[PDB]
């Protein structure tokens, strides 16, 4: 994968 | 042989880019995607039509993957391209990506994947 | 598991019906298909939207294949369905078929084939 | 295959 944008759940 | 003057393989590739567009319309629907579905979109940064902060684009020379799951706002999937707001280092930024720039599509939840711009 | 709430497989099927439509537009182009390309279209006779001589339709209860090669006239591929004039026992007849009614596509020249309406 | 319409070349 390797996403560039932030993706931490909340 | 045989040389394909119909370019069936190319037409099948374009036809399939349309699945990304249809998936992004369900994600743009009020309420978002039906969990646990989320998307990984990979695209060519230099492909014509793509716009984004100059700084960001420079960081990703050719390919760039974005994930649409927990952090994306105002997803607007037009008929030829889509734009979205994402966060990079906590800083919100806008992006516009043509479906033509796409090179990969993946939804980890059902392990569904697609690969484009690859005539092999 | 896992149940696909995105129906990716269904969306990929529709996306692909579009290849038939694009192929029929090249065939409708003045001069026809680039030889030796020719098409075999199979469709559901009872599917809504299809029209044809009552006699002919009755002969083919569910499925019907037509070949677009040496004998077809006035191919008119609309955006949702196509109509064509073909000959049956030397008698010219008109047909209208929605892309939704399609179940199979095949071009013997490059052995390219597609199968729809089959969720398997 | 099995086409229903006439298709003899000419």
């Amino acid at each position: 994968h390797g996403a560039a944008n932030d993706n931490f759940a909340e | 042989p045989p040389e394909d003057l119909m370019q069936y393989e190319a037409m099948a590739q374009d036809a399939l880019r349309g699945v990304v567009k249809a998936a992004l319309k369900k994600a743009a629907a009020p309420g978002g995607l039906p969990e646990p579905h989320h998307l990984y979109i990979t695209f060519k940064t230099k492909a014509a039509g793509v716009s984004g902060p100059q700084d960001l684009l420079s960081k990703y020379p050719d390919e760039m993957t974005i994930v649409l799951q927990h952090q994306y706002w105002d997803l607007a999937p037009g008929e030829t391209f889509f734009s979205v707001t994402l966060k990079f280092g906590g800083q919100p930024k806008r992006l516009s990506v043509p479906y033509a720039a796409l090179t990969r599509f993946y939804d980890p939840s059902v392990q569904f994947a697609l690969q484009f711009s690859a005539p092999e």
